[PDB]
């Protein structure tokens, strides 16, 4: 979806009774300079191992 | 013999020499260099 | 001490003793060869070395390098021979440089040669008396149109074995087809390829999954079909 | 003269793991021993490489 | 002229490179010697590796040989994934025994 | 005249040595227009095996006792490494790939993503 | 940390994909090579003929 | 097979040759220097050797151990040259020991030099029957009263460098200043020691963040500016 | 004739952990292309030392 | 000639190309001594 | 001295100085050989 | 440089200066033995060199490999003793072939020599004047029938020493019995095998903890008497 730069956003699930919600902000560093990107799209992002 | 011209000879010999040298060392025993 | 007749030892510490005649044998039998056999001399009749009724045909042969020391890097003793008129040029061709057969090394005194070798006879003729020792050709080092020279190594050599030797491996059979381990003793099935034949000469296994099954083998399988999932 | 080698590539059907893949040349360990060796194949993830 | 999806070269060369992403070993390679960024392209630098070569050997590097499964499949094929430091000779070396 | 050049059956014991004699070489010393122990590379350029030279023979990584028995390449990591003087990995072509981590925080994921209505109970 | 291993022990579970087969001279407690590990669910009822579950 | 002329090819293999003649080169123009070309003979009318127009001048000088092999170690060459009237000397301390220079050695056919070269000309003369070869200067590795001996190094080398090369690193900019990655192109602002100056002479990056911040090049800075903390 | 280091010393601030730091000298690297070392230094625990 | 000095002499060039040879195959190739 | 003989012994003197050598190195400054 | 006095450093410059003799002093006290002094000549009345009021007896001595780098391996020179006569080899049998002791050179201008050597005496002797070097014996590297050589070090020589080099052990004690750590001076108690003991020429400490226990000193015992069960 784009060479450069993407978004992915899979939506959130709505919450039923307030409650807080825990962020993991992270960020990785992978290869140098310009690359191809992902193989297929936000299928090829494994967050454990799925 | 001129010792000039001889003394490259031993050198060369020698780096020879020490060559056959490590590579045997690089054997079981040896002392792998 | 080496186990050697005691008229060897008596011959040892005379003060004036007879030449010590070294006769080589090469053993290329195992290697798919035949058995030569040198002496570096003739003898006073102008015929090859007569020894325990066997002929070593004359030919300039030189051995050196020969020890025994347990310290340090096993022993690698050379062998240098004549090439003249492409002699061992023929055996390189022939038997893959004449590597992995033997050669045997005989140190005689010459008084106890047969008494065909010399023109009077040979009173103390004695077929006994030799010190014998077997070596490995490993490489040939040089060869050329004058010489050839070989490397010789210990049969034992630990140089590029391993232990424990066995691997732990999937989708791959370790066994050697039709081996003790493998236990196949069928009719011909098929080749390396799987493709299916009825020629004994073509009959081999892929060592894979398919062809152990073309055989019916796969209880004797020499892979393990589990291990590629847990190493994950 | 090696007659076995065990090379090391990843596959990436199984997990992106070390996959070993032993070749072997029969006909040659009938004549010089069996010389076995390891080395890993650089750039390999297919199992022909 | 040269299409990394399909593996296919036009005609003569001449030259001219041009940035598209392939997995060509012999210009994974190239590219590992004539990088001035992370490569060795401060040091060494272009017209001192013989592209003609590499140009050769990329195309021997795509023929298209049995792959085994009953398919075919490209000789020689990238996918490395350098992360630790080692030293320019050691991959070097991977590079040409690959 | 001659150019020796000397072998292996020379070196392994004086046997051939005395072969070519070496007699008008030795009276010369040699020359200064020619040199002599030319050390053929023949048997030395091959202890390793014929295939040393044609192919460089990559190396592989040590083996860790860290691991149980797992095999590692030196072509590829599935793991979030430290990123601290570490040099940054290159990738070429294809591969799973790990990282290195440069940003890792918690916080407090905040309600609302983009757009007008926002709703916190349901 | 400061554990001491030798080469002639091993008290591990290790993986057995390319790793050889190991060799054990005489006693000694041993680890091993992991040919198969998985987690079912077991069926109850073990041998002869009556089985009962709940009790 | 190497590209070279077929003239070239014509006299490698005549029995009675000319004289191989040998023309070097050295070129520091990259490192601060000039050109210098160098003959060890002069020619038949006592005049520096004209080849392609350009004289080369008369100087002691004599090359050696240039081959051409894969395996192994890289070769590295030396080259001897005259020390006498303290010429060399000159360049050494003018040069930083002329290291990092070229040398370019030409293999020529004394046949093919120029007609000037020789009192009764020359017919065959040719300006393309050459073979030229480049290299490096690595280390003059001895200095003296009398000569001078240098190192030389196919301009690859690969001995000190490391791949990937680019280093993650916090509070220091690995970039080069006003480079390509860096991308300032602004006016002189401070120092490497951040004290603000209009010198565009005295205008360096101190690589930390405030040098960056003077700048306003935050955006291209070569550091991380988190990872001191998660490497705990 | 080195002209980039990575000095690895060790941080009392941000933790006892391993920092390194990057001297160079751009001057030489113009001159003698860029030969870059690492090195330990063994009491550090200053960034200025 | 005589031996005695000429042999010590050999000795010391043979040390001079073992050190030489040394130090060469620490180079990248080589055979790291 | 007749150059046949001469080399077999400047070879095996370089031998014996190169393993001279590598067992030096093996001390504690050397180079490990 | 070396604080040596002004007569030896204006010796030194001249022109025509006297003859550097080397007076040897082999130390044995410390290994059990005695201390001898050799010179390589008598002097001109033909008796034993006298410096600074001591006898150097003749005797055929010679070091070489003597040289000060601190950069590579510590540098370890060589001393070779004539052997005729036997004299080596009775002290190589009584001090463990004399490793271990202390050798020093002093290097003397004859024209400092003590005026009792020359018949015309010596107006510029001065018993200041020497220059001293001390080293250790290594290795008794060569003894036979005629002369020996012994491998001399530098007293430092971090050679097989670690750091640090206290081991935490259990069930054994690395303090040296009666010494200042393990802080024992009490009577005999018993020997190595715990028996009991009152011979005093018969009491060693187990290293255990019942020989421990046998002097009540398991306060100072060395071990740490529970990292047996921790480290599993
Ligand atoms: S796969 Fe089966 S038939 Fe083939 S060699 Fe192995 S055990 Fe024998
Ligand atoms: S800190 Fe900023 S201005 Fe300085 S060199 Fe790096 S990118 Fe350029
Ligand atoms: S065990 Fe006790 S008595 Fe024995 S040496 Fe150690 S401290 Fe001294």
């Amino acid at each position: 979806m784009g060479k450069g730069s993407s978004k992915g956003h899979t939506p959130r699930e709505a919450k039923d009774n307030l409650k807080s919600t825990q962020l993991l902000s992270v960020i990785d560093a992978i290869s140098e300079g310009p690359i191809e990107g992902p193989v297929d799209g936000l299928k090829s992002v494994l967050l454990n191992s799925t | 013999q001129i010792g000039p011209a001889a003394l490259k000879a031993v050198y060369d010999m020698a780096r020879k020499g020490a060559r056959d040298e490590i590579q045997t060392q690089m054997r079981d025993g040896g002392l792998f260099s | 001490m080496q186990d050697i007749r005691q008229e060897t030892l008596n011959e040892c510490t005379r003060a004036e003793q007879s030449a010590s005649v070294v006769l080589w044998e090469i053993d290329l039998t195992e290697v798919g060869g035949e058995r030569y056999f040198f002496c570096n001399e003739q003898n006073e009749k102008g015929e090859p070395v007569t020894w325990q009724g066997r002929q070593y045909q004359p030919y300039p042969i030189q051995g050196s390098g020969f020890e025994l020391n347990g310290k340090g890097t096993s022993t690698r003793p050379t062998l240098t021979v004549s090439n003249l008129y492409g002699m061992v040029t023929g055996m390189a061709e022939d038997m893959q440089s004449l590597v992995g057969g033997t050669v045997v090394r005989r140190k005689v005194y010459a008084r106890f040669l047969d008494a065909v070798n010399f023109v009077n006879g040979n009173s103390y003729a004695d077929p006994e008396q030799e010190v014998i020792s077997r070596w490995r050709i490993e490489q040939c080092s040089e060869l050329s149109a004058v010489s050839a020279s070989f490397v010789l190594s210990t049969p034992t050599e630990t140089d590029g074995a391993v232990f424990p030797g066995r691997i732990m491996l999937a989708n791959t059979c370790t066994w050697t087809y039709r081996g003790d381990e493998c236990g196949y003793s069928g009719p011909a099935v098929a080749d390396e390829y799987d493709q299916p034949t009825s020629d004994i000469t073509k009959d081999k296994c892929s060592k894979c999954l398919s062809g152990c099954k073309f055989r019916n083998n796969v209880g004797n399988f020499g892979g393990f079909l589990s291990i590629n999932k847990l190493s994950q | 003269r090696h007659n076995a080698v065990e090379v090391n590539w990843i596959d990436p059907n199984n997990g992106w793991e070390t996959a070993t893949e032993l070749v072997e040349d029969t006909q040659a360990i009938a004549r010089y021993g069996r010389n076995v060796t390891k080395m890993d194949a650089f750039g390999c993830t297919s199992r022909g490489q | 002229n040269y299409n990394p999806q399909t593996r296919q070269y036009s005609g003569i060369w001449d030259g001219t490179f041009k940035p598209a992403y392939s997995n060509n070993m012999a210009w994974c390679l190239w590219d590992m010697l004539t990088h001035p960024r992370y490569g060795m392209g401060k040091r060494l630098g272009a017209a001192d590796v013989d592209k003609w070569a590499l140009y050769v050997i990329g195309q021997y590097c795509d023929q298209s040989v049995p792959d085994g499964f009953g398919g075919t499949e490209p000789r020689i094929t990238c996918n490395a994934y350098l992360t630790t430091q080692r030293k320019a000779w050691d991959v070097l070396s991977d590079f040409c025994s690959a | 005249v001659f150019q020796i050049v000397l072998g292996a059956a020379a070196i392994a014991g004086s046997f051939f040595t005395a072969g070519a004699t070496l007699a008008a070489w030795g009276a010369a010393i040699g020359a200064g227009g020619m040199t002599g122990i030319l050390f053929s590379l023949g048997a030395s350029m091959v202890l390793g095996g014929v295939a040393q030279m044609l192919a460089p023979k990559a190396r592989t990584p040590r083996i860790q006792t860290t691991d149980n028995g797992k095999q590692n390449t030196y072509f590829s990591s599935l793991d979030n490494m430290v990123a601290q003087g570490n040099v940054l990995p290159v990738l070429y072509g294809e591969m799973r790939v790990g990282s290195r981590v440069v940003s890792q925080e918690i916080s407090t994921a905040d309600e609302g993503d983009g757009g007008q209505v926002v709703v916190i109970g349901r």
